[PDB]
């Protein structure tokens, strides 16, 4: 037979299909098949042609995206689309009238639109223009001015900066709507004293000077945004008055310094529940605030305050988690960590202080996904003990101790990696399956749990695929002292342990990172396991989540340490098993796993021959400081700084001398600057260390292009087969 | 009827190049006066020179006035072949006329200009490459060609500026270069009186 | 025996001494033993002590430099040095007595100055500091002002901006000193709308924040400086007034458009000779100005304007050559090119615009040495016919049919390459030697041309070389269709024609260069020939300066197009020869064999396996203004955009599939930017084309900190290794 190739991977010769829906009522999704928006009844599997492909119609711009109304009557068109961030961008819209026949030419909207959004309930229209906020209550209708205080790096009024958007929020929308879409609520930002990170993107061929990319970037350490939050009363806007926003200040517990809001959610139809965060990352407040109808203002009484703290770590795993409010606004349920470390389900009262834990155990709660007057839905690595899996469970709000799994034993050989979306009131719900076998959507019932359909069972890919040579996959565990940690091999076709096989040692090794889990993938180490008969492992070691906050917190402060020698120790452990050859060992990242990457082959071990560090770090004080300073404190003498110098790459270039070290990093990188390879190179230089380098010019830090993520990636295969011989 | 004298110390007064010419026709005149209020440094009048002009009888009279500084007499004196005669101004000693000096204190309302100027260079490129370069002499009496560049005055001293000719005029792009003395303290003004006679039409009169 | 290693050559274990000696009067000079300034006397040698080596001066402060002063009474010690660009620099002063032995304490030269120079005769300096003219007519007396009007970045007084330091005058000296020292003349550049370029400066570890240089730099055919040119009386200076300066305007011909000013020299000591170059470098004009005692300015006549026109190209090797005035200064000698095409001396009258050729024949004279009252001293290549060698002659002044060889028999198998320095009155001469063999000094004096006595001989440098293999080296030539080109091969140790032997082949390519002479040289290439057994071979196509202006001037308009082919051509004829393997063939160069590497390798020739390009140019509307415009002209429709559009390596990407290619380039370089490889490299990314790159953190052009250059040909000898197997 073939193998998979370098061809078949970069040119996705085989695709795996998706079923992606979109649920608008109790019963209906819709599903855009070959160009048309269908809508499907969830009961029978009939379907309609909600919208025939007359797309084509203004033929004079494709459309990126769209949106439906969510009554139906509407229906915005993108284009233009033009990317700034991973999640920030720009693009022009269109809105179509569904009832009549007629695209509407009054009003649109402006062309460098940065976000756009529909009311929950209802056709109104948020949208934030030059960093303001302008609300539509009709398509026809003009937009009224919400924010006049809105400056290009310096205000953002309804939407993220870029650390907020990359870390806090990991959204572009900083404006959240009411459930029936009467209050809109926003955060603004100031970056005024926020210092600019400066980097030359040059051009196309044919620009002679290159131009400066300045961004407000706080490193760590350095001046932090500032934050602002205001609801709005849409009801009650008129084109002759400027609208009122209403500011909820932050609770007297953050106010004394700096401070973060890491969450927005909507209790009742005048019930909000801000969550603030402290600048030290180990407590946080939640407010749960309301509307006085006659005052009109949101007096947010402080019995309502619950505060969540965190001796040993940082609060969250990456961020608090999310309230999941009852119907009626006077409880909510939320995953926060036990006594004994592990996250589970707390019942929260409003005017209570203390949680009930519903959920207890040596696994964790990674999320609540739907709840309902009797029951709640929420996903769990409860089962067989295996952290990599994520199945649903239900659990009788009545009676906590009748737990009943929905989806341990659909398919138990073939999927063990689940996601389920809802349907508006959880009636009808799509089971997501990733794990150990070819993607599997199916359509199923809350009412009795029986599975309607099957959506997509990737049956094409099945029968190309038997035609392949293609790679297994292992997935087991090594004590370490007391404690089991999940490692994962990509194993060659043929696999035979009597003979010895190279090993690259794929790292991400970042906290709370899952890294050995169940998912089914078609990737770089398929080629290398496929065609190369190279070994890629990964590991899981201190710092890794969903294990509890033991493991997970056992880097606090301490980054650089713990992830580099667990991963060391892996590789010994891997290499002293009877299938790894000795010599032939190696390690890449494109992120902290660059960073421990770097630290690894840097520090004199002798177990690895080579590397590569695509985007690497090389100091913490060179990162942004929200990431930073969660997982290692401010660079200040009283507090930590003996460990933001002691921990660095360019400490180790003396150790370079024993490995082939290949050092990527595209020159347009706002996540992880171009800085931090640039001085790693400077470090080896001026050692005396031999590397092989190589730089992207305009790419960012998810080297994506086409044809630079060919040319990444061929490179990369060189490199590999040359330290390999 | 009177020959208006308010006319030469109003506003400010031009460059050398760019003078305000002047005739009376028909008046009658007081040279005394201007002589009382302007303190004369120089009076080197030439030709019929009677110690003045002020008892003759003329068809008209013409004033020349421009503000020069009183270190530079010498080249606008008769018989020289400096930057000032060649491409500024040259006296007209075909006709009757002579040479008038003096100076302006702060008693006095004239406004000083921001600095006295005179053109140094305007010259005619011809030929392929532009190399040949043929000084335009002045006729007396007459504008310089390169005035227009700088009518009111030049900017600062060494300003190179350039123009096409047209086949009119000769052919040839027009470089003028303009020369910006530092002003003086005070201010000073330079006067070249013509006057002419009239065969049958000898109206102006001393009063 | 021993060979040549890398060792040898990066940590300079064989070092060539040298013999630098200043001429202080017209028979002693000031050479410099282990620390003592020793004044010799040249017609004896018997070397009297003029400074001890106490150097305590500023007790600890090291001494960078020293300027004796013209008359001896005092010393000028430079310390602080901090390099800006290869000819700008500041540091700070201090002067010392030699009449007394006291360091002058008062009225000092302040911290961070520019440029400090000496009066011809007596003690007179002029400093500028902070783009600023400052006199002092006594070293310990309080300083004059000259110019109010400097800023940084924008205007330019005494010292000169990026572009013309580094092409028009290169120096960063644009103050003139009259034989007296009575007048100061000074030029005045003007920066206000060059266009900046922008680039990253990390500058340290510990630095959070990367810094961003803002350089004026202006690329080919953008706004261009402007020069103003000013001439100060030093004899005249007083603290109750601020100084005058007396400007010279352009002549009319050059003031019809934009202008440079490429020369100024004194002829008298009133009588200044400027002369300009028109932005199409077709045309020049040289200026006679002569100083007016009664008018107190500078009248520059048209009767004495000497006009030098290039019909077939640019005028000048480089730029139009200086005069080389008489004593009377009413006649000069100057380097013109005859009807032939050979730069040859040519007798001008200061008055009369014929000028009488004094020399002639089918060589060029490199430039006047030396003029006495009754002879002319000049460096031609006309001996044996070899363009790679210099002498020196005297022509007698009375009869020009006499003429003879002052250093063409005293040593013709170990010298053929001279460089000559006269003392003042030109009484006696060191002939400074770098031909085949080492380098020898001698001085002679001028009275007999006798020998006196051999300076430095290199004796014990020769001893240690006896020890080791040195490469051969050939310098013969072959005919191109009618005409004779010149090559050299830097033949391996043992040389044996029958063997076949790899080939790098050095390029620079440049216009008006000289790539194939009788210099002695230790550098990369004897490693290459001495350890790898590789020929180092450089060849003089068309384009090459000291051959005819039909030879230079080939490449007029058309750079890449013959300088490319002519290289490909060479290797061509090398491979017909026995010795040279045609499979491992290999080029490279630094910026303009860079450029000509890029081309030569991006050509479908087949002929090179692979190409090592160290800061190449990749399109020539990225570079500066002063040299592209001097052989391309302007990037407009109308005059040349289409050969500029035409003559990129980018275009020829698709061709870089059959080659291997290393790629070098510094991230800090002024000259040629980051944006040249930068867009190389995105150009063999975007069509899927394999190289290696490497970046070096803030170098510039001259990759030179003794880490990098260590770093750089320790790479490039692994690539090279790699190449030839
Ligand atoms: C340097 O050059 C600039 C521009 O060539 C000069 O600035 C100009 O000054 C004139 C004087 O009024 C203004 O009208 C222009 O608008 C200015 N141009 C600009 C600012 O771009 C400047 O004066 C020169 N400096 C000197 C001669 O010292
Ligand atoms: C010489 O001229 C310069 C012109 O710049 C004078 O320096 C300026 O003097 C004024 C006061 O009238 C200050 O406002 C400026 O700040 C000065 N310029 C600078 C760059 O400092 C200088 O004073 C004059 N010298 C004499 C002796 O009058
Ligand atoms: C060189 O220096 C001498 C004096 O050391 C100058 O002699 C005087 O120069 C001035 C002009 O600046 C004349 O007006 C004097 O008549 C000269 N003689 C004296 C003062 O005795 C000589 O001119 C200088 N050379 C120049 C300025 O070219
Ligand atoms: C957006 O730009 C297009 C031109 O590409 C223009 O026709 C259109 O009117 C613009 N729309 C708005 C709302 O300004
Ligand atoms: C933003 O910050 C600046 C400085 O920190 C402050 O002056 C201003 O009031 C803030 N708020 C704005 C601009 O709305
Ligand atoms: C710093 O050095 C080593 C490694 O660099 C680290 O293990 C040690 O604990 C640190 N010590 C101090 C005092 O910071
Ligand atoms: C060399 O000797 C001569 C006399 O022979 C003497 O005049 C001269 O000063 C000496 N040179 C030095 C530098 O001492
Ligand atoms: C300077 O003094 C003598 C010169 O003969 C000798 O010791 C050496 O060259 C110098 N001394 C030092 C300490 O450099
Ligand atoms: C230079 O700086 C040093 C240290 O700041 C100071 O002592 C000295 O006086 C300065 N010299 C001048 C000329 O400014
Ligand atoms: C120089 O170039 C210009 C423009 O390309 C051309 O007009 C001229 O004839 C050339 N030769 C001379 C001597 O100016």
């Amino acid at each position: 037979r073939k193998t998979y190739t370098l061809t078949d991977y970069l040119k996705n010769t085989y695709r795996l299909k998706l079923y992606s829906l979109r649920w608008i009522s109790d019963h209906e999704y819709l599903y855009k098949q070959e160009n048309n928006i269908l809508v499907f009844n969830a009961e029978y599997g009939n379907s309609s042609v909600f919208l025939e492909n007359s797309t084509f119609d203004e033929f004079g711009h494709s459309i990126n995206d769209y949106s439906i109304s969510p009554d139906g009557q509407f229906i915005l068109l993108e284009y233009n689309y033009v990317k700034q961030w991973r999640h920030s961008y720009t693009a022009s819209y269109d809105i179509y009238d569904l009832n009549k026949r007629q695209l509407i030419t009054e009003e649109r909207i402006p062309n460098n639109t940065q976000w756009v959004t529909w009311s929950p309930v209802g056709h109104k229209l948020a949208y934030v223009w030059n960093n303001d906020i302008y609300v539509k209550i009709e398509p026809n209708l003009p937009s009224y001015r919400i924010t006049w205080t809105g400056k290009e790096d310096i205000i953002y009024n309804g939407i993220t900066d870029w650390v907020y958007e990359e870390e806090v929020f990991s959204a572009y929308s900083a404006l959240w709507w009411s459930p029936n879409g009467t209050f809109l609520a926003y955060a603004q930002f100031n970056d005024t004293e926020v210092p600019l990170i400066e980097y030359s993107f040059y051009s196309d061929e044919s620009l002679q000077y290159p131009k400066t990319v300045r961004v407000p970037y706080p490193k760590a350490g350095a001046v932090n945004p500032t934050v602002k939050f205001f609801v709005v009363n849409t009801d009650s806007l008129s084109s002759v008055t400027n609208a009122t926003s209403i500011q909820i200040t932050a609770p007297a517990s953050m106010l004394i310094g700096d401070h973060y809001l890491c969450d927005v959610t909507w209790a009742t139809q005048e019930r909000i529940s801000l969550q603030w965060l402290r600048r030290i990352q180990n407590y946080s407040v939640m407010d749960i605030c309301d509307y006085d109808e006659s005052s009109g203002r949101w007096n947010c009484l402080v019995a309502r305050q619950h505060i969540e703290m965190s001796t040993t770590g940082w609060v969250g795993r990456f961020r608090p988690s999310e309230p999941h409010f009852t119907l009626d606004g006077n409880s909510f349920y939320k995953i926060i960590s036990n006594e004994e470390g592990y996250r589970h389900i707390c019942y929260f009262q409003i005017d209570k202080k203390d949680c009930t834990f519903i959920t207890k155990g040596t696994w964790e709660v990674i999320g609540i996904e739907a709840l309902t007057s009797d029951y709640l839905y929420y996903i769990s690595n409860e089962y067989k003990g295996m952290p990599g899996g994520r199945n649903l469970y239900k659990i009788q709000l009545s009676d906590y101790t009748k737990v009943t799994c929905l989806s341990c034993e659909l398919n138990p050989e073939r999927c063990q990696y689940y996601s389920v979306s809802f349907s508006k009131e959880a009636k009808y719900y799509q089971l997501r399956c990733s794990g150990p076998g070819l993607p599997l959507y199916t359509l199923h019932s809350s009412v009795n749990d029986k599975g309607l359909r099957v959506l997509e069972d990737n049956s094409a890919l099945d029968k190309m695929l038997q035609n392949v040579q293609m790679p297994s996959k292992k997935l087991d565990f090594i004590i370490l002292n007391e404690t089991k940690f999940w490692y994962q091999m990509i194993l060659p076709p043929h696999f035979d342990k009597s003979k010895k096989y190279p090993l690259l040692l794929d790292v991400y090794a970042g906290p709370c990172s899952q890294k050995a889990d169940t998912v089914f993938r078609l990737n770089w180490a398929t080629y290398l396991a496929s065609t190369e008969n190279i070994i890629v492992a990964s590991f899981d070691g201190r710092g890794s989540g969903y294990q509890g906050d033991k493991i997970m917190h056992a880097i606090n402060r301490r980054l650089g340490t713990f992830e580099v020698e667990d991963q060391i120790e892996a590789a010994r452990q891997f290499s002293k098993m009877g299938f790894v050859d000795n010599k032939r060992i190696a390690i890449w990242g494109w992120s902290y796993g660059g960073y421990v990457t770097s630290m690894v082959l840097g520090s004199g071990s002798g177990v690895f021959k080579c590397g590569i560090a695509v985007a690497p770090v090389s100091r913490w004080e060179y990162y942004d400081s929200v990431y930073t300073e969660r997982y290692m404190g401010l660079p200040t003498p009283e507090d930590n700084l003996d460990h933001y110098r002691n921990s660095t790459v360019m400490s180790r270039a003396e150790n370079f001398k024993q490995v082939e070290y290949l050092l990527i990093h595209g020159t347009a990188d706002d996540n992880v600057h171009f800085q931090q390879s640039a001085q790693i190179s400077k470090a080896l230089v001026d050692v005396g260390v031999d590397f092989q380098a190589m730089w992207y010019t305009d790419e960012d830090h998810g080297i994506a292009s086409s044809t630079a993520h060919q040319h990444i990636y061929t490179h990369m295969s060189h490199f590999i087969k040359q330290c390999f011989s | 009827v009177e020959c208006d004298f308010t006319k030469l110390l109003s506003g400010t007064p031009p460059q050398v190049y760019n003078f305000n010419r002047l005739v009376f026709t028909n008046c009658n005149y007081n040279l005394t006066k201007l002589l009382s209020l302007f303190m004369v440094n120089e009076f080197s009048c030439d030709g019929i020179s009677p110690d003045a002009i002020a008892r003759g009888c003329y068809s008209s009279l013409t004033v020349d006035y421009f503000a020069y500084p009183l270190s530079m007499k010498s080249y606008m004196q008769p018989g020289s072949a400096g930057v000032i005669s060649q491409y500024n101004y040259k006296q007209s000693f075909a006709n009757p006329t002579c040479r008038i000096f003096a100076t302006a204190p702060a008693n006095l309302t004239i406004t000083k200009p921001s600095s006295y100027s005179f053109i140094s260079k305007c010259s005619r490129l011809t030929g392929d490459n532009s190399h040949i370069e043929t000084p335009i002499v002045i006729n007396p009496g007459e504008y310089s060609i390169c005035k227009n560049f700088a009518p009111n005055g030049f900017s600062q001293d060494g300003d190179y500026f350039t123009r096409q000719l047209s086949q009119l005029e000769g052919g040839g792009i027009l470089v003028g270069v303009g020369s910006v003395t530092p002003m003086t303290d005070t201010l000073q003004m330079g006067f070249i009186i013509s006057v002419q006679y009239g065969t049958d039409t000898n109206s102006v009169c001393p009063m």
